[PDB]
C-alpha cells in the first residue's frame, strides 16, 4: 500500500495508455479525473491469476 | 476483437469516443462475428 500525497496527478496519460488490459472505475468517471481531486490517492498493486 | 465490448451504449474508450461513438439512448441491435478466416493475412487495411 502507497501513498500518494502532496502532488498533481495527471490521470489521462493512464486512460489513453493502451498497456492496460482493463481500465474500470467505479466511484468516479475516468475522464472527470483530472478536474475533481482529492485529499491521497493509494496504489495497492500485486500481482495475481 | 477486444474492442467488441466498446460498442454499447453509455460506453467508453479509445473505441467508443474517437472513431465509433453510439448514443447512450441507442435503440437497435449490435451484430459481429470474428473475421480470422477472411480477413487475417498481415492484413493493414485496416485502421
Amino acid at each position: 500500500r502507497k501513498r500518494i500525497s502532496n502532488c498533481v496527478a495527471d490521470y489521462s496519460v493512464l486512460y489513453n495508455s493502451a498497456s492496460f488490459s482493463t481500465f474500470k472505475c467505479y466511484g468516479v468517471s475516468p475522464t472527470k479525473l483530472n478536474d475533481l481531486c482529492f485529499t491521497n490517492v493509494y496504489a495497492d498493486s500485486f500481482v495475481i491469476r | 476483437g477486444d474492442e467488441v465490448r466498446q460498442i454499447a451504449p453509455g460506453q467508453t474508450g479509445k473505441i467508443a469516443d474517437y472513431n465509433y461513438k453510439l448514443p447512450d439512448d441507442f435503440t437497435g441491435c449490435v451484430i459481429a462475428w470474428n473475421s480470422n478466416n477472411l480477413d487475417s493475412k498481415g492484413n493493414y487495411n485496416y485502421l
